[PDB]
């Protein structure tokens, strides 16, 4: 029944991992779009150093 | 290549007229020499040509313009 906090913490950790695993590319695209639209140097990111 | 060029430059001592086959062989050897030696330069940027904001200068690159010199 998870008497100890050391027993309650890893359940939270597994829950966080489970929640993080599927929803990774949607937030990927959201962050990419925001950085593309607002960062003054973000439109060329991915190839900033090239030559 | 060296031998053919020397022969062409020296035949006049003995007063002989080179033949077209020798001329062609000398040309081929010289062309092989010279295509081995060939180097081509690259036209570098002018110097007042600006570099865009994509390069993220002042953080990733110090200068906002191409140096374009030695």
């Amino acid at each position: 029944m998870a008497e100890t906090l050391e027993k309650k913490h890893e359940r939270i950790m597994l829950r966080f991992d489970r929640a993080y695993s599927p929803q990774k590319e949607v937030r990927e695209k959201c962050i990419e779009a925001t950085r593309f639209a607002r960062v003054p140097g973000g439109q060329w990111e991915g190839a900033t150093a090239a030559g | 290549a060296v031998g053919y060029q020397l022969l062409l430059r020296m035949l006049s001592d003995y007063s002989l007229e080179p033949t077209p086959q020798v001329l062609s062989n000398a040309q081929r050897s010289y062309d092989a020499l010279m295509t081995d030696t060939l180097v081509v330069p690259s036209m570098r940027r002018r110097g007042d040509f600006p570099v865009g904001q994509g390069n993220k200068y002042d953080v990733f690159t110090s200068d906002r313009y191409y140096p374009g010199d030695l």
